[PDB]
RNA sequence: CGCUUCUCGGCCUUUUGGCUAAGAUCAAGUGUAGUAUCUGUUCUUAUCAGUUUAAUAUCUGAUGUCCUCUCGAGGAC
């Protein structure tokens, strides 16, 4: 997303599988990481909707509650046609908090 | 702490000096019959026990 | 045990032990407070190429081969291995080997985590 | 010594002086052959008086 | 913020700004400030 | 430790409020305790702390007192005016340019 | 007219009600990424050649031929 420049989108071809986002994530666009305006579905690729990943929060990886929809802004400037954007990076945040949790507690 | 103000008309501090001598022997004794008094048991109190303390 | 004893650096002539020394900033990285952390990070990043895969590696490798790592201390070698990886882009050609001979346990791991980093 | 005055007073720091470019020497045929110290002077030189007044006596 | 118009410096804190007043770069622009001005002067 | 902000801070601070009210004044900067202000103050900062280098008569002075009494660095450090830290390594400092 | 003293007008200074146990008391979240500002510290070498740059810079390297004096010097070239 725009705020941690680290992470990495699927870039495949567009599916016809619905993205979904965990309850922690939910209520945002994906790319333009606002709150607002969801106009339009997200679809992703075919492996990142395979296996176990059948219903994945794209960003936090986790439980499927909801559907991941597109702001105003990204749907206007047509940034919502470069395929999956399903990060296939898990980034530096997750894996360091949890190791400060398993030191502290 | 040594209090040494040193433009004070001589007489001026002879008469402070007998002044805060007063006041301060008053401040002893007053001391001295109080702790004598809590150590009699005489009587209780919730500040003549912290001050006597501080005093002392 | 270098960093217990003291010598000026002109009379460290051998620059490359210079680069050494300064190199032992290893140390403050492992042991040390979060703003100990991010500026050694930063200096080692930004003057990775300078320093040069060999004198890192050979400098690196014994600290994951301990016995005695914790968890901490194995995720942050591991997240600075990382970073200088991004930096010398070829000069690992010589190093592979090695940097497998001690990746590889994180491969089969019960630390999810673990497994996802290696 | 061997340095230019600024509005200090002083002389400018030797570091400045190659930083400047006030060590590159530009010469001006127009001007006489006038020789203009770093690049700002000589960008400068071809609105002043001296090579407007050179460009004039060529007509 | 606070500015030193004598060095064209920008100082954010207070203590900042005290700090800075002894600095061989205000001590310098306030000596050199100094003697300039001096020998600037004229029945 | 300190830093020059921080000291300038100190400075203005005690000279606005006098030396007895070190709350107000720790108060005022983070991450100082006001235990720690009047400490560094009296130790360091305070302009009766002279600064300069030891004379051979005050050398002659140090040694010969902490001789007189072993290791007691706050009896002596009064008796030739400098704290108990300058009296304290400038006296390692002597011994070990002697041995 | 000279001296001196007093009266007043024009006015360029400081100016919280005290005692008590200095009345009593005396707060800081964490992490990940990046920038800015101060404090600090340092370049006079002459060419040439190279590298590199938009241009410097940088960085890299070496200090016409012969003799001799002590990088300088004299002469036959
Ligand atoms: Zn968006
Ligand atoms: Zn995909
Ligand atoms: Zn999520």
């Amino acid at each position: 997303a725009k705020h941690h420049p680290d992470l990495i989108f699927c870039r495949k071809q567009a599916g016809v599988a619905i993205g979904r986002l965990c309850e922690k994530c939910d209520g945002k666009c994906v790319i333009c990481d606002s709150y607002v305006r969801p106009c339009t579905l997200v679809r992703i690729c075919d492996e990142c909707n395979y296996g176990s990943y059948q219903g994945r929060c794209v960003i936090c990886g986790g439980p499927g509650v909801s559907d991941a929809y597109y702001c105003k802004e990204c749907t206007i400037q047509e940034k919502d046609r470069d395929g999956c954007p399903k990060i296939v990076n898990l980034g530096s945040s997750k894996t360091d908090l949890f190791y400060e949790r398993k030191k502290y507690g | 702490i040594p209090w040494k103000v040193p433009g004070l008309p001589t007489p001026i501090e002879n008469m402070i000096l007998r002044y805060v001598k007063a006041k301060a022997d008053w401040w002893t004794n007053t001391a001295h019959y109080n702790r004598e008094r809590i150590r009699r048991g005489a009587t209780v109190d919730k500040t003549v026990c912290k001050k006597n303390l501080g005093r002392l | 045990d270098k960093l217990l004893v003291d010598v000026d650096e002109s009379t460290l002539s051998p620059e490359e032990q210079k680069e050494r020394k300064i190199m032992k900033l290893l140390l403050k990285i492992k042991n040390g407070t979060p703003p100990m952390r991010k500026a050694a990070l930063r200096q080692i990043t930004d003057k990775a190429r300078e320093f040069g895969a060999g004198p890192l590696f050979n400098q690196i490798l014994p600290l994951l081969m301990s016995p005695t790592l914790e968890d901490q201390e194995r995720h942050l070698l591991v997240k600075v291995i990382d970073r200088i990886l991004y930096k010398l882009d070829d000069l690992v050609r010589p190093y592979v080997h090695k940097i497998l001979v001690v990746i590889e346990p994180l491969l089969i791991d019960e630390d999810y985590y673990a497994r996802v980093e290696g | 010594k061997n340095l230019p005055l600024g509005w200090d007073g002083k002389p400018i720091p030797y570091w400045l002086y190659k930083l400047h470019g006030l060590n590159i020497n530009y010469n001006c045929e127009i001007c006489g052959n006038y020789t203009y110290r770093g690049p700002k002077a000589f960008q400068r030189h071809f609105a002043e008086w001296r090579h407007a007044h050179g460009m004039r006596c060529l007509g | 913020s606070y500015e030193c118009k004598l060095c064209l410096t920008l100082h954010n804190n207070e203590g900042s700004y005290l700090a800075h007043t002894q600095g061989k770069k205000h001590q310098t622009n306030l000596a050199r400030r100094a003697a300039k001005e001096a020998k600037e002067a004229p029945v | 430790v300190w830093r020059n902000t921080e000291d300038e801070i100190l400075k203005a601070a005690v000279m606005k409020y006098g030396k007895n009210q070190w709350s107000r004044i720790a108060s005022l900067l983070h991450r100082k305790s006001a235990k720690q202000c009047k400490a560094r103050w009296y130790e360091w900062l305070d302009p009766s702390i002279k600064k300069t280098e030891w004379s051979r008569e005050e050398e002659e002075k140090l040694l010969h007192l902490a001789k007189l009494m072993p290791t007691q660095w706050r009896t002596i450090a009064p008796i030739i005016g400098r704290t108990a830290a300058q009296c304290l390594e400038h006296y390692e400092f002597l011994l070990d340019k002697a041995a």
